[PDB]
Formats: structure tokens, C-alpha cells, sequence
């Protein structure tokens, strides 16, 4: 697992792991559009290691 | 009736020997001369499963004490209720294993086997009808791990229809009192799991953690393990020797618990176990007493039940209580815990009631349950011995009479060969 | 000049055996040390005891009865009791050492050492008879030795006696509800045994009684004492019409007559009511129309069963006490213009009525009050064909893996006696559905 | 089904050489398995039927329950691999009374008894490839004395080998045998 | 996780429930093997079998 | 609402209105065995100490344990429940 | 590499309004709000199947050695390998090991002189084959660990020819039963439900149940009387060939 293949075990499994990371969430801001599951829960990481 | 006999071996079985003597003649009523001064008549209907009666109306217990050095049964003999046991029992040798199982198991444990076989064979003999026999060992000492190995596959030789069980205290890594654990204990496995009809596993390490979080006591001492391992031990056969609601001798847990005959290591556990100063305030009931049996902290082992799933389980219930109880909260854990529990066993819990409760309490309960846990126990233990057999360290006091690498080797295999087996079952579908 | 003989093997057997005795004691006023009181005599007539008992010419009278088992502790436990007195000591057949759940063990292994002291106490007990009935045994099936010593002993008994009827009432395992891991497999070793060797078979799953007793008799801990009190209520009412005048008389010999279509379709459920208890008894009627509809409620039956999953196929009535001809008729009426309960095509009347005068007798120290109208609902239905289909997933499961094969394999029994047991499994459900289906 | 229809001599039910051998059998499997593959000792393809807890794994002759598979022949004969492990197999039959009856032969049963739906009958099975000749006659005859009309069903249980099943309609010896019925020796 | 979730526009809830799945990694780390390499920048976390 | 001692020491296989009968009838459940009050005196009166302890250290700390536990009516469960007549008549209610 | 761009891939229909601060449970203590599912523990699956990271062979080394008297030989359609020095001058208590060894192998060609090596060493050899048991236990029981399925398919093969080569070889090979057998219960039922269809994979012996099948076959007729109850000990669902 390389943090990525992290990613498909949880969204493997929602009954294991739910919550609201499983399914897309509205932005704050208007100008951004909703991103996939997938996508908007790595740049959440991004944002924790900078 | 249906009568089982007694033999200890080493240090530490004799601990645990005195311990359980003690508990059990408390348990019926006789003083430490031997004189009965019970106050119910059930304690004395069943008494010759574990006692004899001699002339001048005295019981003594038939437990044969084995061991290679006089040092310890002088202490045992001193203590509180070292007058039970027969003198003519005690047998030992002059020299000691010094913590070597091959000393144990090939120089010095074959020239004296003969008096304790010789012994014990008048013990089985004068008898109406053996039930089995009971081993009382530890696997990190060498004569006990040794000369109990040996003495076992001699009893099994002589004795095929028989039951043998055996309660064994396994080193673990954490708390470890001998630079050589890892040798004699793998090499005493090979021959158990080959021999042994029952065996139970004790861990050190886990008895400190239950006293240290459960009962809540500051300073634990050997006594109070011994205690713990004691009462365990007695809840066995408590329904042997007493009525019950659905009476349960060893031979019918066997039949339950044992699917197949390699896989007969087993972990247990008591309970309740409170602390003194909560005693006021804990309401007994049989619910308070399966969510405190099925605790991962419970048990006796370092092996963590939820690491695997439990292929068969097993509750002696001490005491009266309500049948329909029992089930309801066997089947309610049983479906709340539908992952632990195998899928091609169904209704894999057994439970047997006995009427009398142990003294002290209104109810007791021992567990007993075989758990795919214990691969964990054996590849920690593999992982040590390999580890120092790479380099050939602590070999020469062993192979300095008569052994070989060879030997060592095909012990390693074998204890590969049950590790594999044992997880086989586990990944086993419908 | 009627007898019969109960022989209660292992120790569920021995467990309701006290039961059913002790309410016989009580129903015809034998004291426990077996002598009748000189004064204060409770029941009118002769020979009542007969049926049940032997007048040993001068004082005392024995029971018609004797005790099986393999463990000495429930034997012990009678021969130290209350009735000590009552039995024959020599009756109370006691082995050494216990099967331990294992049916091989009960029937290769260690009940041939004491089947020959069985079958001549069961001679020396017959030959004082002479109009004898038959036979009625008690066993819990899933237990090794109850299994095998019941098989061993129902097979001898058939050659030593040939057309002789017998009567079992097994205790089959509940569908969740168990206390061994290894019961569907002697439970099915004793079916294929006792399939041919038996004339009628009884249901009576534990989880129907518990069920029965937690919402009736308002009981939120039940034990096996209720259990079997209530099985032994169920026993006294099937044989009160043997020892007892009534309007409507029933023998045994006339229940393959009534109640057994082919010779293969033979196992039945059962059911009792009323089944009140005393803070509650007095206040409602216990009319015969009201018992009669509980009687036939799905959920009084004595079997884990539903008898709305399938027909039914023939039914009898027992009625004790004050009932009348004419209300037995108009409750019949009743029950056949109701719509939920629907019978066999071929069949166009199914119902045997049978009517007592002596009301049930209670116990003290037990749970039921005093009524006096009570009916047994006896019955054979398709829908017991469930138990049968379920039972045969559980044993296949462990079957496929040769779980716990070894430890009768090792008994003597050969490796292939199971497939011939599954067999005669599957081919009594096929019987079941396809006598189920219309013409 | 196999009703309406002309049959003489011989009528096949199932053939192991073909595009799909079975149509109208139904397979039900557990823990078993079903293939079709060539044999060593006879160089043909042959169907596979093996696997564990005999009784739950078998092929039955029609497709769905609740019709009938009516055929007329007398005489019936099947071709089988014997592998030294157990095999059974079952047949549906229809007597002169509208009722129905069911004939079992087992590799492992000793016992044989007569019962108004059921008469189970041990079977042996020689070394290598045999043909068993299933008379179907006089086993209605002697078992119920009642004359044979109509036989229903046919049922195959696990582990076996299977060449071809068809009906001989009376004793036969190979010489008369059509060489695509006959098991040409290796 | 306030600031973490003003940079990527997101809520803060969402942001600390996908914090909680992802620390559900022992559960993965449990099962035999499986190893892993939690880089997401500067320092790199490196999981053998135990 | 409550039946005092039914839950604390289960009460065996019985009807529910029979348990509550002899769970109410029974001794106990009242009295002043160190005459205590509910206001907060007697308190200060009183002095809270069990004596059911002894020693430790050196050999032993387990301790046998508090006398919430039955003693010498060990005896089983065939004994109660099957007996012949000596009882109460259930159905006697003088008139 | 690649790997799309976390920061523009997204969603349509979901609406972009939001909460905010104005939320709360409070004050709406309905029954039919939402709880939450706390997180269980999956379900355990162990590496019974998992690949064994196969050990070091010491024929890639003795290969090297340039001291096994064997040579690759191309002239053939199929490489076949020449004996320098017969084997029957060999010591086979010293070099059988060794090729037996050799089964773990992969790579070109340790892998290929592995097999020939040891068919021409088994079918050559007449008798000294049998004292070399007790040191052949090692070998095997470590290839059989190895749980992949080339290595299985391939040396299960070997075993049936170790059996059939000579006489006698399956009565010594009875109590080292126990070592062996375990992995045969494993594999056991690993068949494939074809059903109907023609599997044309009867060409390559690649389908590991009906080889294990056979393979205990042949050790039931040339075990002996003792073979059919320890295979019967070791694994619980087999089932008597010779017995009737
Ligand atoms: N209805 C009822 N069933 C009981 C009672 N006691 C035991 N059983 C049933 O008996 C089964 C097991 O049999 P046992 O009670 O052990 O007695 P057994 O049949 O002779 O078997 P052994 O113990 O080998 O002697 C259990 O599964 C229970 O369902 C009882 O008091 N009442
Ligand atoms: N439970 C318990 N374990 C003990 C006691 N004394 C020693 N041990 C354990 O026994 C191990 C040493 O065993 P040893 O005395 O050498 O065995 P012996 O050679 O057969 O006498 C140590 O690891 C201890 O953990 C005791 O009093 N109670
Ligand atoms: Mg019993």
C-alpha cells in the first residue's frame, strides 16, 4: 500500500468505515465544484502534510 | 467412581500442585491432618475421584510428586497442608537438570522413570476404574519440560484409551526468567501435541495483567497466581464431582471441543474475578458473567481471541441458576459476534450447569474455548528459537550427550507443520 | 388387566421419568413410601393403580417402570431422593462409565454390556403382565447415550416381541437453541434407527415449551422441572382414558387405526391446554370453545413448528373433565368453518374425539391451577417436514469437512453408515411432499 | 418429453460425446464438481461427476419438478466407471395402481428392505469399466407384485464416471449391439 | 483540523471524519504483511509486517 | 414498578407473582441493624469498617472474600424442586 | 507515472449549498434521528494462501560451483542435458539432495537442469535410491511450502516417479508421511466447476485437485497395509482405493 491503495480499502468497505468521507461533500465556496470521493479525500492530505 | 490421579512434576508444577490441594481440601471440607470435619453430606459421596482411604479413617491425596532435586518438595512437605501427601510418593534424584532438557529427557530422567512409573502403575492399579490422569508442568525449565514429556509418552504407551490432560505454562517473550526458553519449549511442544490428549496453555505474563488490572492489588505474589491457576483448574472437574443440571465429565468436552485430533490447545479463564473493595456493589447475574467471560482480558494467554476465530467454546456454569438463561445469553453472543465465530460449525458453544458453587461464591464460571489465537503463540515462540539456532549459540550442553542438529531441526518442521495446519481451519469456507 | 411399562432411558429420560411419576403417585394417592394412608382416601374404585403399578399382595405397590443410564450421578440422586422406597433397587440399572455425546459409543462400545441386564429386568417385568398394552420410552435425542441405548433397545425389542406396541417421545433440538455441538449427527444416526422400529412418535422441542411457559404461566426463568411437569400433564392425559371411565373411550391399540395413514408417516407434534396460572385462572370461563381455539393456535404447539407451512392430515381429541357431546360437536363445527387451518383433499373427515369425567390433577409445589375442562391436541401435519429439511443443512455443513467423524469412526462404526442414514432422510422428505400433493 | 414418440430398440438419454450432452438433466452441485474429459483407459470423453457428501451433489434426468419424463421401455442399462468409492442412483417408477415407487441401489448398503415407496438394494461394482443391466422388471415384480407401466425418473448421485445411458428394452449381447452403443475394448 | 479545512474550502466535520477513517490503518496494519510507505511529504513512514 | 429483591439474587424457575410473595414476606429489606438515619448524624455516629480482612505480603494477597455468599445450604437441585406433600396447601384459604 | 488531477476531478449533481453554523440536534430530540455506526474490525483472513517469498536454493550455487558434472546440449528441438560421468558412478547420498534442491528454482537455466537432473537420477538409479530417503524430506516439505502453483504442479510429478521408480521406496516412505501430507489437504478441493463445457487443459497437467488426487493414489497401493491409516490420520476426507 503506497497511502493510495489506502484509499480503495476504505472506500472498499462503507458499512466497515462510514461516515461522510465516503460520498462527495459541497465546497464553502461557490467557485469550487464538488470534488470525488476519491479525489477531495487525498487533497485533504495534501493540505495535512503541508 | 471414575477416578483420576494426580503427578507434578518440576518447580513450578509442584507451586501449582500445593495450591491446588489446598483449594480442593478446603473445597471438601478436610483439615490439614486429614480429618473430615465437613458440614454437607455432597462432600463426601464423590470423594474418591481424587482421595484414598486409609485405615484410622484418614484421606490422602493420590498425587505422586516427581522432581530431580530434593530442594523443593522439602519446602512443599513444610508448607500448610504438606502433611496430606503420602511420604512414600515423594520421589527424586540427587543431581538436577540444571535447566537442561536433554539432561532432562536423556541422562538423568531415564534412570530414575523407572520408580515413578513403578509408583504410579500401583497408584492406576489399586483403583477400581481410571477415569485419567493430570499433568501439572512448566515448558520453560528443563526437567519438568523433560522428564513430565517422557513420562507422559510412557503413560500414553502403557495406558491408549485413557485421558490425559495437562496444564502448561508457556514462556512468554516479554517476561522471560531463562536465557534458554525458546529451546526446551519448542522441543517439548514436538512431543506433546503428539502425546497429550488435552493440553491448556498459562501464561505468566497474562495472570500479571489480570491481577494487576482486575483484582486492582498492588503487589502480586507467586501465591496469588497459583491461586487463579488452582480455581481454573477445579472448575474443571467440578461437575465430575458434583451434581448438576447437565453433568459434563472430561471425556465429553473432549468429544465437543476436538474436531480434529491435532488440534487440542486450549486457553481458559475465570470468572468472576472483582476486587475486594467493589465486592459490596456488583450485582451477580448470568449476563455480568458471559460479558465478563468473553473479555479478551479474561483469559489466561497473551494470544487476543479477536486475532482469530473461535472454533469451538465452552462454559462451566458453578452453581444453580436457570437453564433457559444460559442458552438465551449463549446464543445472544454467539449472533453478536457472528466474525469470530467459524461459519461451517454452527451452534458452537457448549455449556453445562452444576448445582454447587465453589466456596465463597454464589456463582463461578470456567471457560474454555479453542481459538485459531494461538498461531500467534507459536510463531513468537518459533521466531526466538530460530533466531538463536542460526548461529548455533547454547548447542554444545545439549548436543554434549547424545543429540544432534537433526533433532532440533525436524522439532522446528514439525512445530511449522502445526502452525500451517492450525491456520488452515481458519481461512476454511462453506 | 391393562398394563404397560415406561422405560426411561438416559438422563433426560430419568429427569421426566420422576416427574411423570411423581404426578402418577399424586393422581392415585399413593404416598412416596408406597403405601395407600390407611384413612383419607382421595379415589373411589379398584385397580386403578394396575395399569400403572403392581400390589405386591400385602402393604406396598411398585411402579410398572424401569431406569437406564450409563453415569451413576442421576441414579444416585433417585436412589438417595423421597422415593427410595417406592422403586425396586435392583430396577435402577446404573453402568460405569458415560458415553460422553457419542451415539457410536452407546450402541458398538458400551450398551451391549448392559442391554442383557436390560432386556431380562424388561422380561421380569413383562411375563407379571398379562393384557399388556405397550411400551412407552423416554429419551432425549440428542445425547450419545439416550440414542444408542434407546436404538439398541428398541431393535431387540422388536424381534423379542414382534407387533407389540411402542410409544417414543423424543426431544429433538431446537433450530437455535442447543447446549452440544454434535447433536444433529446422533439425531440423525437415532431417526434412521428408530424410523422402522417405532409405531409413534412425539415432538418436544425445548424453545416450544419455553416459549409456552414465558408467555402462559408467566414465568421469566424457566428450568427443566417446569418442562417436564408439563410433559408429564401431556402423558397423564394420553393414558387417563386407559384407567379412567368416560363417555368416549381410546386405547392405544386404536391410534395406528386413527392416526398413522402409510406406515413411513409416523412422527407427530403435540400441544396442551388450558395452560394458566393461578393469579389468573379463575377469572375467565375455560369454556370448551375457548380451549379448543387455543388448542389449535399456531403458537401453543408443544414443536417448534408452524402448522400454517403445510396440511394437515388427521387429528385427535382427548377431553377430561365435564365436557359434553354436543359442545365437543359445535366446537369441531367451529373449527372446520375456519379457513386458516386447511386439511388433505383425500381426507374428507381427520377428527377423534375422546371424552373423560376426572379433571386434571394438580400438583403442590408446581405451577398450574385447577380446571376443569383440558384438551390434547395430537396431530400429523405435512409441516413437520421443516424439522426434518433443517437438521439436514446443519449435518451437511459439518459433514463436507469430516468434522468430529473420527471419534465414531474410532468406536467401531464404519465410515459409510452415515450416507445410508442421509439417505433415508431425504427419502422421508420426499415421502412428506408427495403425499402432501392433490390428486 | 420422451411421451408420443417412437422408440424400438434403443432410446438414449444422456451421451457424453456431443456439443452439450445434457439439456434436459438439471445439475445441482454443493461442494462437488462437473466437467467432461477424456478418459486414460478408454481414449473417449467422458463426463465427471465427484466430490464429497454424496447425497447433495447429483444430476436429475428432468430439467424442472412438478412433469413427467414418461418413457415405456422395459429394460434399462447404464455404463460406469467403477473408482472404488461410494456411488448411488436412484429411478422414479410408475406401477398398474396410480401410484408411484422408488428403486435405490447403494455401493455402501449391506441391508435390502421392501417399503410402499421406497426398496433400497445393495449393489457391486467389478474393477475397471462395466455396464450394469437394470432389469426394472422383475424388481417391480417381486418387490410389489404389481405389473411395471410407466417409469418417471431417472437420478444420478456424485462420484462417478458416465459413458451413456439408454434402454435395451430386453437382454441383449453385443454381437446384436450397435457399435456406437458398444464400449469398444482398449 | 480548522485551518486544514479552510484551505481545501471544505467543512470542518467532514474534514476530521476523514481524518478518523484513515487512522483506522492499524486494522490493515493487523492482517499479515500488508506493508506501508505514509510519505504525504517530508517525512516517510515506513510499515514492515509488524 | 421494582420488586425489591427479584433482580440482585435471581430468583429461580417460579411464577412471578409466587416470587414476589416470598421476596416481600421475607425478613429484611428494613430495620436498623446500626440504626442509622437518612439525615446525615448518625453518620458521624457510625463507623465503617467490615470485619472480614487480616494481613499480607510475603505469602499470598489474594483475601477470601465478602460474606455475600451462601454456606452449608449447598445441595441440589432435585432436593427443592421434587418433594411429596409437605408444603402449604395451595388451595386451603380457611373460611 | 500518471495520475489525473486530484484538484479538478468532480461531481455534478451534488448541490453546492451549504450548512454552515446553522445546524443542531439540540432541542429536536425526535426517535427517528440518525445514530452513529461505529467501526468494527474486519474479518480476519491470515496468509493461509499468501505467497511464501520462496528461500534460497544452494543449486544456483553449486551451479556455480562448476562441480556437478551436467551440461546443456542444444542440439536436440528440446534442450537435453548430457552426463559428463555416468550417473551410475555418482554418489547419490551427495548430489540427489543437492537437484532436489534445485525444484525451487526459477530462473534460466537453474530451473530446467533441476528437473532433467533429477528424472535421469531416479530413472538411472536401481537400488541406492532407497537410503537417500531419510535426506530428502527437507527439500520437499520446503518446495511444498512455497504455496505457488508452478513449483506444486511440477513437483508433485516428481513425487509420483520417486514412488513408481523402484520397489520398497513406498514402504520406507510411511511414517514420513506426516511432513508431507498437510499441504495435500489444502489443495485438496481446489478444482474447478467447469460444468458442461470441454476443458482443454487436459494436455498440461496444470489443475492442482486431480493431481493430488492421483498422487495419493499411488501412495495407498505401494505404501502398504499401514499407508491408508496415517493418509487417513493426516487428512480427514480421504477415502480407501484398494479396500473394496
Ligand atoms: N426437555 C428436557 N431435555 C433435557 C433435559 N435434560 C437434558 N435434556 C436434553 O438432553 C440433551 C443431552 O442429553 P443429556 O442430558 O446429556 O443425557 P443423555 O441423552 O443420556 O446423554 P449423555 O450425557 O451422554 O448421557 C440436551 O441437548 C438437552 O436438550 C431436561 O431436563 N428436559
Ligand atoms: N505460576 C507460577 N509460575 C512459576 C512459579 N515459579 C516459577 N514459575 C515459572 O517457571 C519458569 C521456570 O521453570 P523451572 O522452575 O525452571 O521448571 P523446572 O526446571 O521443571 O523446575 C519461570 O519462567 C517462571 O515463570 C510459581 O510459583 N508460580
Ligand atoms: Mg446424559
Amino acid at each position: 500500500m503506497n497511502l493510495d491503495s489506502i484509499f480503495e480499502w476504505i472506500l472498499k468497505q462503507p458499512i466497515n468505515y462510514p461516515g461522510k468521507h465516503q460520498d462527495s461533500q459541497p465546497r464553502t465556496n461557490p467557485a469550487y465544484k464538488p470534488l470525488e470521493a476519491k479525489a477531495q479525500f487525498h487533497i485533504i492530505f495534501k493540505a495535512t502534510g503541508e | 467412581m471414575r477416578e483420576i490421579v494426580h503427578i507434578q512434576g518440576g518447580q513450578c508444577g509442584n507451586q501449582i500442585g500445593a495450591k491446588f490441594w489446598e483449594v480442593i481440601s478446603d473445597e471438601h471440607g478436610i483439615d490439614p491432618t486429614g480429618t473430615y470435619h465437613g458440614d454437607s453430606d455432597l462432600q463426601l459421596e464423590r470423594i474418591n475421584v481424587y482421595y484414598n482411604e486409609a485405615t484410622g479413617g484418614r484421606y490422602v491425596p493420590r498425587a505422586i510428586l516427581m522432581d530431580l532435586e530434593p530442594g523443593t518438595m522439602d519446602s512443599v512437605r513444610a508448607g500448610p497442608f504438606g502433611q496430606l501427601f503420602r511420604p512414600d510418593n515423594f520421589v527424586f534424584g540427587q543431581t538436577g537438570a540444571g535447566n537442561n532438557w536433554a539432561k532432562g529427557h536423556y541422562t538423568e530422567g531415564a534412570e530414575l522413570i523407572d520408580s515413578v512409573l513403578d509408583v504410579v502403575r500401583k497408584e492406576a492399579e489399586g483403583c477400581d476404574c481410571l477415569q485419567g490422569f493430570q499433568i501439572t508442568h512448566s515448558l520453560g525449565g528443563g526437567t519438568g519440560s523433560g522428564m513430565g514429556t517422557l513420562l507422559i509418552s510412557k503413560v500414553r504407551e502403557e495406558y491408549p484409551d485413557r485421558i490425559m490432560e495437562t496444564f502448561s505454562v508457556v514462556p512468554s517473550p516479554k517476561v522471560s526468567d531463562t536465557v534458554v526458553e525458546p529451546y526446551n519449549a519448542t522441543l517439548s511442544v514436538h512431543q506433546l501435541v503428539e502425546n497429550a490428549d488435552e493440553c491448556m496453555v498459562i501464561d505468566n505474563e497474562a495472570l500479571y495483567d489480570i491481577c494487576f488490572r482486575t483484582l486492582k492489588l498492588t503487589t502480586p505474589t507467586y501465591g496469588d497466581l497459583n491461586h487463579l491457576v488452582s480455581a481454573a483448574m477445579s472448575g474443571v472437574t467440578c461437575c465430575l464431582r458434583f451434581p448438576g443440571q447437565l453433568n459434563s465429565d472430561l471425556r465429553k468436552l473432549a468429544v465437543n471441543l476436538i474436531p480434529f485430533p491435532r488440534l487440542h490447545f486450549f486457553m481458559i479463564g475465570f470468572a468472576p474475578l472483582t476486587s475486594r473493595g467493589s465486592q459490596q456493589y456488583r450485582a451477580l447475574t448470568v449476563p455480568e458473567l458471559t460479558q465478563q467471560m468473553f473479555d479478551a482480558k479474561n483469559m489466561m494467554c497473551a494470544a487476543d481471541p479477536r486475532h482469530g476465530r473461535y472454533l469451538t467454546a465452552s462454559a462451566l456454569f458453578r452453581g444453580r441458576m436457570s437453564t433457559k438463561e444460559v442458552d438465551e445469553q449463549m446464543l445472544n453472543v454467539q449472533n453478536k459476534n457472528s466474525s469470530y465465530f467459524v461459519e461451517w460449525i454452527p451452534n458452537n458453544i457448549k455449556s453445562s450447569i452444576c448445582d454447587i458453587p465453589p466456596k465463597g461464591l454464589k456463582m463461578a464460571v470456567t471457560f474454555v474455548g479453542n481459538s485459531t489465537a494461538i498461531q500467534e503463540m507459536f510463531k513468537r515462540v518459533a521466531e526466538q528459537f530460530t533466531a538463536m539456532f542460526r548461529r548455533k549459540a547454547f548447542l554444545h550442553w545439549y548436543t554434549g550427550e547424545g543429540m544432534d542438529e537433526m533433532e532440533f531441526t525436524e522439532a522446528e518442521s514439525n512445530m511449522n507443520d502445526l502452525v500451517s495446519e492450525y491456520q488452515q481451519y481458519q481461512d476454511a469456507t462453506a | 388387566m391393562r398394563e404397560v411399562i415406561s422405560i426411561h432411558v438416559g438422563q433426560g429420560g430419568i429427569q421426566v421419568g420422576n416427574a411423570c411419576w411423581e404426578l402418577f403417585c399424586l393422581e392415585h394417592g399413593i404416598q412416596p413410601d408406597g403405601q395407600m394412608p390407611s384413612d383419607r382416601t382421595i379415589g373411589g374404585g379398584d385397580d386403578a393403580f394396575n395399569t400403572f403399578f403392581s400390589e405386591t399382595g400385602a402393604g406396598k405397590h411398585v411402579p410398572r417402570a424401569v431406569f437406564l443410564d450409563l453415569e451413576p450421578t442421576v441414579i444416585d440422586e433417585v436412589r438417595t431422593g423421597t422415593y427410595r422406597q417406592l422403586f425396586h433397587p435392583e430396577q435402577l440399572i446404573s453402568g460405569k462409565e458415560d458415553a460422553a455425546n457419542n451415539f457410536a459409543r452407546g450402541h458398538y462400545t458400551i450398551g451391549k454390556e448392559i442391554v442383557d441386564l436390560c432386556l431380562d429386568r424388561i422380561r421380569k417385568l413383562a411375563d407379571n403382565c398379562t393384557g399388556l398394552q405397550g411400551f412407552l420410552v423416554f429419551n432425549s435425542v440428542g445425547g450419545g447415550t439416550g440414542s444408542g441405548l434407546g436404538s439398541l433397545l428398541l431393535e431387540r425389542l422388536s424381534v423379542d416381541y414382534g407387533k407389540k406396541s411402542k410409544l417414543g417421545f423424543t426431544i429433538y433440538p431446537s433450530p437455535q437453541v442447543s447446549t452440544a455441538v454434535v447433536e444433529p449427527y446422533n439425531s440423525i444416526l437415532s431417526t434412521h434407527s428408530l424410523l422402522e422400529h417405532t409405531d409413534v412418535a412425539v415432538m418436544l422441542d425445548n424453545e416450544a415449551i419455553y416459549d409456552i411457559c414465558r408467555r402462559n404461566l408467566d414465568i421469566e426463568r424457566p428450568t427443566y422441572t417446569n418442562l417436564n411437569r408439563l410433559i408429564a400433564q401431556v402423558i397423564s392425559s394420553l393414558t387417563a382414558s386407559l384407567r379412567f371411565d368416560g363417555a368416549l373411550n381410546v386405547d392405544i391399540t386404536e391410534f395406528q387405526t386413527n392416526l398413522v395413514p402409510y406406515p413411513r408417516i409416523h412422527f407427530m407434534l403435540s400441544s396442551y391446554a388450558p395452560i394458566i396460572s393461578a393469579e389468573k385462572a379463575y377469572h375467565e370461563q375455560l369454556s370448551v370453545a375457548e380451549i379448543t381455539n387455543s388448542a389449535f393456535e399456531p403458537a401453543n404447539m408443544m414443536a417448534k413448528c408452524d402448522p400454517r407451512h403445510g396440511k394437515y392430515m388427521a387429528c385427535s381429541m382427548m377431553y377430561r373433565g365435564d365436557v359434553v357431546p354436543k359442545d365437543v360437536n359445535a366446537s369441531i363445527a367451529t373449527i372446520k368453518t375456519k379457513r386458516t387451518i386447511q386439511f388433505v383433499d383425500w381426507c374428507p373427515t381427520g377428527f377423534k374425539v375422546g371424552i373423560n369425567y376426572q379433571p386434571p390433577t394438580v400438583v403442590p409445589g408446581g405451577d398450574l391451577a385447577k380446571v376443569m375442562r383440558a384438551v390434547c391436541m395430537i396431530s400429523n401435519s405435512t409441516a413437520i417436514a421443516e424439522v426434518f429439511s433443517r437438521l439436514d443443512h446443519k449435518f451437511d455443513l459439518m459433514y463436507a469437512k469430516r468434522a468430529f467423524v473420527h471419534w465414531y469412526v474410532g468406536e467401531g462404526m464404519e465410515e459409510g453408515e452415515f450416507s445410508e442414514a442421509r439417505e433415508d432422510l431425504a427419502a422421508l422428505e420426499k415421502d412428506y411432499e408427495e403425499v402432501g400433493i392433490e390428486t | 418429453m420422451f411421451k408420443n414418440t417412437f422408440q424400438s430398440g434403443f432410446l438414449s438419454i444422456l451421451y457424453s460425446i456431443g456439443s452439450k450432452p445434457l439439456q434436459i438433466w438439471d445439475k445441482s452441485i454443493r461442494n462437488g464438481h462437473i466437467k467432461r474429459i477424456t478418459d486414460q483407459d478408454i481414449l473417449s470423453s467422458v463426463l465427471e461427476i465427484m466430490g464429497t457428501n454424496v447425497s447433495t451433489n447429483y444430476i436429475t434426468a428432468p430439467a424442472d419438478p412438478k412433469e413427467t419424463l414418461g418413457i415405456k421401455l422395459p429394460f434399462l442399462v447404464m455404463i460406469i466407471k467403477n473408482l472404488k468409492k461410494y456411488y448411488t442412483f436412484e429411478v422414479q417408477v410408475l406401477d398398474d395402481k396410480n401410484v408411484r415407487r422408488r428403486f435405490r441401489a447403494s455401493n455402501y448398503q449391506s441391508t435390502t428392505r421392501v417399503k410402499p415407496f421406497i426398496c433400497t438394494m445393495p449393489m457391486r461394482l467389478d474393477e475397471g469399466w462395466n455396464q450394469i443391466q437394470f432389469n426394472l422388471s422383475d424388481f417391480t415384480r417381486r418387490a410389489y407384485a404389481t405389473n411395471y407401466i410407466e417409469t418417471l425418473r431417472v437420478q444420478i448421485h456424485a462420484n462417478c464416471r458416465i459413458r451413456r445411458i439408454y434402454f435395451s428394452d430386453r437382454l441383449y449381447s453385443e454381437e446384436e449391439l450397435p457399435p456406437e452403443f458398444k464400449l469398444f475394448l482398449p | 483540523a480548522g485551518p486544514i479545512a479552510a484551505s481545501c474550502y471544505l467543512g470542518k466535520d467532514v474534514v476530521s471524519s476523514a481524518h478518523n477513517a484513515f487512522i483506522q490503518a492499524v486494522s490493515d496494519l493487523t492482517t499479515l504483511g500488508h506493508g506501508l510507505n505514509i510519505d504525504f511529504g517530508f517525512v516517510k513512514v515506513y510499515v514492515q509486517d509488524r | 414498578g421494582y420488586i425489591p429483591g427479584l433482580k440482585p439474587n435471581n430468583h429461580y424457575g417460579a411464577s412471578y407473582g409466587e416470587i414476589a410473595k416470598n421476596c416481600l414476606s421475607n425478613p429484611k429489606v428494613a430495620q436498623n441493624p446500626f440504626k442509622l438515619a437518612s439525615t446525615g448524624f448518625n453518620y458521624q455516629r457510625h463507623d465503617f469498617r467490615d470485619p472480614s480482612l487480616t494481613a499480607t505480603t510475603h505469602k499470598f494477597g489474594a483475601q477470601t472474600l465478602l460474606k455475600n455468599h451462601p454456606s452449608i445450604d449447598q445441595k441440589s437441585n432435585q432436593w427443592q424442586s421434587q418433594t411429596h406433600d409437605s408444603f402449604r396447601n395451595p388451595l386451603h384459604k380457611p373460611n | 507515472q500518471h495520475a489525473p488531477v486530484f484538484e479538478d476531478s468532480q461531481a455534478a449533481t451534488v448541490v453546492n449549498k451549504f450548512q454552515g453554523l446553522r445546524q443542531g440536534t439540540g432541542g429536536k430530540t425526535s426517535t427517528q434521528l440518525p445514530v452513529k455506526q461505529p467501526f468494527q474490525a474486519p474479518n480476519p483472513i491470515c496468509g493461509a494462501f499468501k505467497k511464501r517469498t520462496i528461500p534460497v536454493s544452494e543449486f544456483r550455487r553449486y551451479y556455480d560451483r562448476g562441480d556437478l558434472p551436467i551440461k546443456v546440449d542444444h542440439q536436440g528441438s528440446v534442450n537435453k542435458i548430457i552426463w559428463v560421468i555416468q550417473p551410475d558412478q555418482l554418489d547419490y547420498h551427495h548430489y540427489l539432495p543437492i537437484f532436489f534442491d534445485g525444484l525451487r528454482e526459477k530462473l534460466d537455466p537453474y530451473r530446467f537442469l533441476a528437473i532433467l537432473g533429477t528424472y535421469d537420477l531416479l530413472e538411472k538409479g536401481s537400488n541406492k535410491i532407497l537410503p537417500v530417503i531419510p535426506q530428502l524430506i527437507i527439500p520437499v516439505k520446503t518446495a511444498l511450502n512455497t504455496r505457488d502453483n508452478e513449483i506444486i504442479g511440477i513437483m508433485l510429478k516428481i513425487l509420483q516417479r520417486l514412488v513408481v521408480s523402484g520397489d520398497m521406496i513406498g514402504e520406507a516412505l510411511v511414517p514420513y508421511y506426516r511432513q508431507i501430507l498437510p499441504i495435500f489437504n489444502l489443495y485438496k478441493n481446489c478444482n474447478k466447476n467447469v460444468g458442461d463445457q470441454i476443458d482443454y487443459g487436459q494436455r498440461k497437467k496444470l489443475t492442482l485437485g486431480d493431481l493430488i488426487q492421483e498422487t495419493l493414489e499411488l501412495f495407498e497401493q505401494t505404501g502398504g497395509e499401514d499407508a491408508f491409516i496415517n493418509i487417513k490420520y493426516m487428512i480427514p476426507t480421504y477415502e480407501s482405493c484398494v479396500h473394496n
